[PDB]
């Protein structure tokens, strides 16, 4: 779940 | 496993009822990953309907120890314990899903036997309600009373509810 | 595995009840896709009976994140929440073969207890109905109030019904 | 396995009951051979008592969609959507072999509630007795009228009887 | 496994009751070893109380048409439709060690319903009496009249009684 | 496993109720070690309770027909067709320990039906008694006439009186 | 596994009730670890709602008898035995995270029968729970009186409480 | 496994209640490890409730034939057979850990019938005491009237009182 | 189940 | 099961 | 089963 | 949980 | 369980 | 569990 969660 | 390599790139998944055996697994997680690197940091994607308040504290706990700052996720539901650990997460890293759901209540639960045996099991159920609401208040910014009188009964909330009770920083679009 | 196999090639499958386990294996499925190429798209395939409203919503906020586009394939059956799922699909990439049914109906649920406790229900439940009601209607391009009435009992229909009410794009036949 | 080999050289098998699970395995056999080699036959073997009505349509629509022609044969027993299966196989590719039994009928289903449930339910039931009567129809050569008289109750045939119906091309003999 | 290493050695092994499952793992197998080579021939040890009257007929039309002879060892207890393999092994090679047991009777079955329902169910079990006691009057030189009378009820046979009514071919001492 | 290993060095063992899985298991090893090499012995430790007659003669005719000799030992109790088994062991090595226990009686069964069913089972098992009989006069040298009154109703023994009854030949010490 | 990891570096879990099976494995686990290097301490974590005396009594008598240092913590909710498992951890190394909970109490059991009897089983519950509290009175350092009332009736004590009862010695932070 | 790693080192974990199967691994183990050298020692953890009488003496047996000397160590609870086995090690070599328990007591069964058949169950129960019974006392140095009345009833003594009974001859202290 | 999902 | 499926 | 099974 | 637990 | 089997 | 068993 990236930009950012990572 | 799926789960083992979205592990290699450091992201935890709390997704079922929590019992004992769920506690224990997410907190020796928690635990390798500080170790392979006290700087970068973890993330958690938390769906659950709540479960045992003692082993949400045992998670609850290991979040606040290790130095790497621990991001939370909302994916589908996040209810009593789970929407605990959810509000739980390092302040400004706490996350919903458009679609997302919040529901915070009081603490469950049962006695059986003498007047003195039911007395028991009632102080301590009690006791734990309070702890549980002070800490809520202090992580979203909410008044005692206001944690008090809103968890009196099932409390629903939409991921723009829990935003705006503070029970998370922001939410991720695309 | 066959269906490891599957993954391989961008394929995800989705064939039964859902419920918060069959859930969370999709959602992290969808984001390792996407790591390894954000431009290549990705398939979801069903047939399903349907399932939890929250586990299902987990799926389609997912779909709607990441970058590659997904396409979807009703093969089977897909009623109720894997329906709603099913139309979730990249628009002009939403298919189903020739001989697939459909169904949509309203949420079921319970309530037991005090009038305050039943009532506490009846407003979530009404509430879900609401939040699927017109998520479907801005996929199918149908007005509000048809969704509406047409979801009042079991709804079963064709794939040619499936098409021409907006829930597919194309029919898949050799 | 012993079927993993059979898999080597394109033999798929449908030994059980037919449900949801069954199907979602079929199917993917079916979409692997085909990709290998487009050009290549494939076989599916049967011994089958039926089952759900939704399931068996998932692999006769893919059964159809792949270019390699899918002959079929029929050790044991093929009965309801089993004998289904077993009709649409390639014309000309259909086998059974000298004591196998196949038979046809009209769907099960149930009813309970209310006068308007109790009715969603008979129209569907009904609907899809005519679809799967015509089905047969084209397949087997018969005419639709003769197909609504023979399905009424349990119909036993004997392979020597499925030929003569016009259910399978040819009897393997020794 | 024990039994993975004498199907290297073309031997398999029937040590169950009869039922769909048992049924296709045999014939999967009598299809390999032919595989492998069509001249070397087939062993099949039996022991089992019977089963499915379509589950047994099968593996029994699988044994016709493969080019391997197959050979078939009784030992313990082959009743019914185990007993009636047996008599189909290659005509020479079915033996019985010396304290095997044979027993022989007509099918099982049940009717629950309409006048129209029973009746269609006694037909159907009355006619594989007759499919099997022809094959069994074959296959022992005994007429079918005879087969008939003598399997009304319960009859068991020991390795001499057997080779005596034309069941076996050879009682296999040391 | 810990038997993979005792099987390495020709040692089978028959610890359980005997059934027809059990049999089918001990004939494929004494095949299996018979082959590997027919002159070099084979050791059968048995501790169990009973069970079928037909499955303990399927072990029984397979010691017979192998080359290899087959030594038994009683590792704790052997009753009914136990006790049968290891008086069947090689004249000479038939072994005990010194509290095992052996038990032998009559045959054990039920008929429920007609007074013609009833008759059926009654006759059959009593030749069942008098083939088990008889054979037990053979391996200890006792007359008929007396293994048939010494069997009417359970009839228990130590180590020593096996020896002094002819079942067993030694009693292995230190 | 996390599990077989965190045994890499020389930690063992208790998370579950204790009975037998758990018991014998981390009796086997310490054994194993002071065999490696009898210098290098050994960490026990505890999640535990208790169990067993007679399999509690293994664990503890095992802690005492190896080498290596043994240190507990205290995750989550140790009561019962694992309370007494807890508090049995080398001095000065006994830990506990700030939500942790503590709970003591007397043994539990039953008995049936004849005067005699029930008098028996009354003798062993009432001599167990002396030898318990003598044990939690030399390592806490409380009086055996004390211990003696305290334990009458469930007794819950927070991190705090434990740790200025003399249970546990510091409680982790950050 | 872990216990594998115990095998490797001479020994063996007897950690529940004992039955036929439980009895026949170990005697296998036993043998293998005497094998692999008569020289070395062996060791036997003991933690059980104990079982069927048959299947200890199995047990005890072996531990009697083999060259290697058989030392116990009772951890935890040694109960009926469990208790008959620790007191069969090494005189000099069977042990007990300082919070161990031990129980003795008579066997249990039952009888149902015709008056002569409920006779033999009486004659076959009250030997197995007196055989179980003699061994025993000369094990302990107890006379036989001693273990007579003393398990009678059920009788658990300590790890102290066991040491004076006779049944162990030190208690590993730390 | 291409052409074309792939 | 050729001739002729293979 | 040899002599003659193979 | 180290410092110092390792 | 040898001496001797085996 | 040594010293002395091994």
């Amino acid at each position: 779940f990236s930009p950012x969660a990572p | 496993d799926i789960y083992s390599r979205l592990l290699k790139d450091r992201i935890i998944m709390l997704g079922s009822a929590i019992d004992d055996n769920v506690a224990n697994s997410i907190v020796s997680q928690l635990l390798f990953l500080a170790a392979e690197d006290p700087e970068k940091e973890i993330s958690l994607y938390i769906n659950s309907p709540g479960g045992s308040i003692t082993a949400g504290m045992a998670i609850y706990d290991t979040m606040q120890f290790i130095k790497p700052k621990v991001s939370t996720i909302c994916i589908g539901m996040a209810a009593s314990m789970g929407a605990f650990l959810l509000a739980a997460g390092e302040k400004g890293k706490r996350y919903a899903l458009p679609n997302s759901e919040v529901m915070i209540h009081q603490p469950l639960g049962g006695a059986q036997g003498q007047a003195t045996e039911i007395e028991i099991a009632a102080k301590r159920i009690l006791l734990l309600r309070d702890k549980l609401n002070k800490v809520l208040a202090e992580r979203t910014g909410q008044p005692l009373e206001v944690i008090e009188r809103d968890t009196d009964r099932d409390n629903f909330k939409s991921a723009e509810e829990a935003l705006e009770y503070g029970l998370i920083d922001k939410i991720l679009t695309h």
